[PDB]
RNA sequence: AGUACCGUGAGGGAAAGGUGAAAAGAACCCCGGGAGGGGAGUGAAAUAGAGCCUGAAACCGUGGGCUUACAAGCAGUCACGGCCCCGCAAGGGGUUGUGGCGUGCCUAUUGAAGCAUGAGCCGGCGACUCACGGUCGUGGGCGAGCUUAAGCCGUUGAGG
RNA sequence: AGUGAGGGCGCGAGCGAUAACGUCCGCGUCCGAGCGCGGGAACAACCGAGACCGCCAGCUAAGGCCCCCAAGUCUGGGCUA
RNA sequence: CAGGCGGUAGGGGAGCGUUCCCGAUGCCGAUGAAGGCCGACCCGCGAGGCGGCUGGAGGUAAGGGAAGUGCGAAUGCCGG
């Protein structure tokens, strides 16, 4: 009945929404909802052929 | 009896009242305490001469006590432009309760 | 600090005008018409002198005469804005020449407003203000 | 409170009731009378029953000088509607909800 | 929910009921179905048995250390009755001011070992470093058992 | 086809209903018995000024 | 799971209820740009504790200039003459005597048309 | 409630949970065609009264306070003066006439007062998760460290 | 992690008619994204100036002081009318 | 003493209520759970106590854990 987590451990960030006041994320459209956009790489895939 | 010395600024110009002023919190740290404030505006019912010699001579005290604190009061910065957040007034001073001279 | 506005402090004065001079004389009469010049000068009024002044007309020009045209556009649209030469302007209304002056810096509707009514000459030669029988404060 | 005048779910109306106990208000049951029953329009016989109960209850269980009572501060309230529904053109639905009248009048003695 | 009674469309998402959407009982509104839903779920946990075990012993160590009723022998009950193991309680000075977890095969310990107050009801050598160091006190009989097993987590 | 625009508050509402206001039916009393008589009429009761020819069966 | 905020919101805006003192007909209650209204009179009080200090500044200002100049100079003048004055130049004040001790700003000025020369 | 109701059929596919502790839920008298309205009794309450618990916002209403017919302003709001209010005073309330200064908020904009837009008003719903793979951190166990599938004990089901 | 397009002003070349609140590039400032205060009437980018919060305090920029509105209808010497 | 503290995108820190899980139910409570209605002590705030009225029974945390959560705002969704 007392020894909560040491140091840090508990939720560290989950950080939920985007600003205490405000909010929205990230940049433009280009990374909208259904928007898990160009993955892991473009032109690095180039390289990788 | 109204006089004129003033501090911090020129919190001055009165006689014996609870003239609350500024936070010079130094012989607050004691209730009721005692001090003087240099003059610089001599005058008092009919005698009235001299802020220089104000500035040199006589001074007056107070004994006080109390303090004020926050005065309510907020402000919420905000623009147009699109953005706001806001705070309470938080001020005061023991305050003073006039020792003549 | 403080300093509230006293009370009912009334007081008028005659304003000679004749022979004085068009635009300074306003500035005078002008600021005259204070709110700010006896205690408790300001917003809400203070002096302001409800002040009079005649032989309006007979005043100096300022060396203009002709080419100064007042207006009075009531107009009921494509009408005329009636443009109008200090001659005649005076001719027959003069205190109103030097009024344009007056209003001319009062500001403030509701009380620039209640100014000019403690604001009145007449080109009159004086025997108005005569009329205005009251006190006779001078200069 | 004294001469208690007002009822339930009766269809009449807002606005104009409120008209009629504006102007017979103020005077007592005789004035008010002959204005509620001589003067034309909808209401008349609403108000003036209205009326007749505050009275009754009055002079009834409250009683008071019955010849002095007046209406003393009083006026409406509308319930409900029924909720009716018209034809207005290429079909579309056209509402309406007709007022079911309350009425909220005192009558007062003095 | 929809895939089923995904309720096809139903607005003419046209152009001119001036609203949006095409699919009717959409999640987005009406009891329909609601976000990062509510999936059925459970938390398994695979810790370490290495610190896991560690730790029950601590905690054993400490809540042991400050109270240890390391019983080994005990008896007052008929085999162990209510009543009379009462009676043990107040020999073995177990009153109110007190929970203890009761933890050994000693049938009839768990047998009279109920009542909500004071005792806990844990006859097997089934232990947890919670209902330890929650448990004002430990209690148990078949301590040989435990200690050694306690032990066998000491060294496999 | 011209939807106004909002409302000019209860308050405008009012500014019209308002001018609009409900005024008060004319009466005196019966030239006959008694209770309100609108100018020239009679009614259930005396209902006359020369010949009742009205009221009562 | 749950979680019908409602509780807090209603409260959340009632609060807002209150933000909203009782001004003008509609951005009264108007919940919305009642909101708003206030944000607005918010960044206002702002404006207003901060220049009520000009607002003085003027205040003063003239009062006095009325004062000194009543008497035999305006601005450039008094004041410079407060200026050369020495172990003794105020000012939130100046008005305040000019007013309550006619003499207070009578001699005050005596010595100051002296204090420039 | 898969019934209302739309569709030709296929097919779509609501809403409405609570009076009270128990019915004692309203004899009876009074305006009235009636509803419904004042009384008596109910009772611990009936502002617990039949859609009748808790029963707020919105909007309309009855009375009271201040306020208003030479006025040009989102808003406001700093100041002050006149009212009225709790007040022991300190003073605290609400109300404003005089004046100073003040382009409303959201979205997408080089760029907004918008004449670009979203915005009818209230209320309840209303949107960066979960499973793993991983990956970097960092809070914790030993350096070789950790354990799936299972067999077993398992109110607590106890962990092994 | 975010912008991956932006505009304005000054100088330097394009271009364009040596036109445009044109568009091309560069050095700088800029303005957004702080650039919310002064300000020049009022005006995103022109001179002043960086606002963590107070003051019924005082010194100053730019740029101002007959009045409308704080501040000399300063003084001195001219020249237009 | 520095010394700085306009500042969306965006990145870091630190708190806030919010309905549940232990709550090692402590209980609190018909001299009211709760939601509500109003208020010139607490908070740098998100919030807090506390006082007064309603209101019919809950409610819950000392410390920590779990999340359909905090919303003008989307010609939004449902009802006025």
């Amino acid at each position: 009945l007392r020894p909560n987590p040491g140091a840090n451990k508990r939720r560290k960030r989950v950080g939920r929404g985007p600003g205490s006041g405000h909010g929205k994320t990230a940049t433009r459209g280009h990374k909208g909802q259904k928007s898990r956009s160009g993955g892991l790489k473009d032109p690095r895939r180039f390289e990788g052929g | 009896m109204f006089a004129i010395v003033k501090t911090g600024g020129k919190q001055y110009r009165v006689e014996p009242g609870l003239k609350l002023r500024v936070e010079k919190l130094d012989a607050e740290p004691g209730a009721t305490v005692e001090l003087p404030v240099l003059l610089l505006g001599g005058e008092k019912t009919v005698v009235g001469t001299p802020v220089v010699e104000g500035a040199s001579v006589v001074a007056e005290v107070l004994g006080h006590g109390r303090g004020k604190k926050i005065l309510v009061s907020k402000f919420k910065a905000k623009v147009q432009y699109r953005r706001k957040k806001g705070h309470r007034q938080p001020y005061t001073e023991l305050l003073i309760k006039e020792i003549r001279g | 600090k403080t300093y509230v506005p006293k009370q009912v402090e009334p007081r008028w004065v005659l304003i000679d005008a004749e022979g004085k001079t068009l635009g300074r004389l306003a500035t005078k009469i002008a600021t005259l018409l204070r709110g700010k010049h006896r205690p408790d000068w300001t917003p809400n009024v203070a002096m302001g002198d409800f002040v009079v002044v005649v032989n309006a007309d007979k005043i100096r020009v300022t060396g203009k005469k002709l080419e100064q045209k007042i207006y009075t556009r009531y107009s009921g649209y494509p009408g005329g804005l009636k443009k109008i030469p200090l001659e005649k302007m005076l001719a027959t209304h003069p205190e109103r020449v030097l009024e344009h002056a007056v209003k001319g810096m009062l500001p403030k509707g509701p009380l620039g407003r209640r100014l000019f009514k403690r604001l009145k000459v007449y080109a009159g030669p004086d025997h108005p203000h005569q009329a205005q029988r009251p006190e006779k404060l001078e200069v | 409170m004294e001469a208690k005048a007002i009822a339930r779910y009766v269809r009449i109306s807002p606005r104009k009731v409120r008209l009629v106990v504006d102007l017979i208000r103020g005077k007592s049951l005789e004035e008010a009378r002959n204005i509620l029953r001589y003067t034309n329009k909808r209401g008349a016989y609403f108000v003036a029953k209205v009326l007749e109960s505050a009275a009754a209850n009055a002079v009834n269980n409250h009683d008071m000088l019955e010849d002095r009572l007046y209406v003393k501060a009083a006026y409406v309230d509308e319930g409900p509607a029924l909720k009716r529904v018209l034809p207005r053109a290429r079909g579309r639905a056209d509402i309406i909800k007709k007022r079911t009248s309350h009425i909220t009048v005192i009558l007062g003695e003095k | 929910g929809e895939v089923a009674y995904s309720g096809r469309k139903i607005w003419p998402q046209k152009h001119t009921g001036r609203a949006r959407h095409g699919d009717i009982g959409a999640p987005i509104f009406v009891g329909g179905g609601v976000v990062f839903g509510p999936k059925p779920r459970d938390y398994s946990y695979t810790l370490p048995k290495k610190v896991r075990k560690k730790g029950l012993a601590m905690a054993v160590a400490d809540r042991a250390r400050e109270g240890k009723l390391l019983l080994v022998e005990a008896f007052a009950g008929v085999n162990g009755k209510t009543k009379e193991f009462l009676a043990w309680a107040k020999e073995a000075g177990l009153d109110g001011s007190e929970s203890v977890l009761l933890v050994t095969g000693n049938e009839l310990v768990r047998r009279a070992a109920r009542n909500l107050p004071w005792v806990v009801t844990l006859a097997p050598e089934g232990l947890n470093v919670y209902d330890i160091v929650r448990t004002e006190r430990l209690v148990m009989d078949l301590d040989a058992w435990e200690v050694f097993q306690n032990r066998i987590g000491g060294e496999a | 086809h011209p939807v106004p625009k909002k409302k000019t508050s209860k308050a405008r509402r009012d500014a019209r209903r308002s001018h609009h206001a409900l005024t008060p039916p004319t009466l005196v009393p019966c030239p006959e018995c008694k209770a309100m008589k609108p100018p020239h009429t009679v009614c259930p009761e005396c209902g006359y000024y020369a010949g009742r020819k009205v009221l009562e069966v | 799971p749950r979680a019908k905020t409602g509780v807090v919101r209603r409260r959340k805006h009632k609060k807002i209820l209150k933000l909203a003192k009782g001004y003008w007909g509609l951005r009264s209650k108007s919940f919305r740009k009642a909101r708003e209204t206030l944000f607005a009179a918010g960044n206002y009080a702002y404006a207003h504790r901060k220049r009520r200090k000009r607002d003085f500044r003027r205040l003063w200002i003239v009062r006095i200039n009325a004062a000194c100049r009543q008497h035999g100079l305006n601005y450039s003048t008094f004041i410079h003459g407060l200026k050369k004055a020495g172990i003794e130049v105020d000012r939130k004040n100046l008005a305040d005597l000019a007013v309550r001790e006619p003499q207070v700003f009578a001699e005050l000025v005596e010595r100051a048309k002296a204090a420039q020369g």
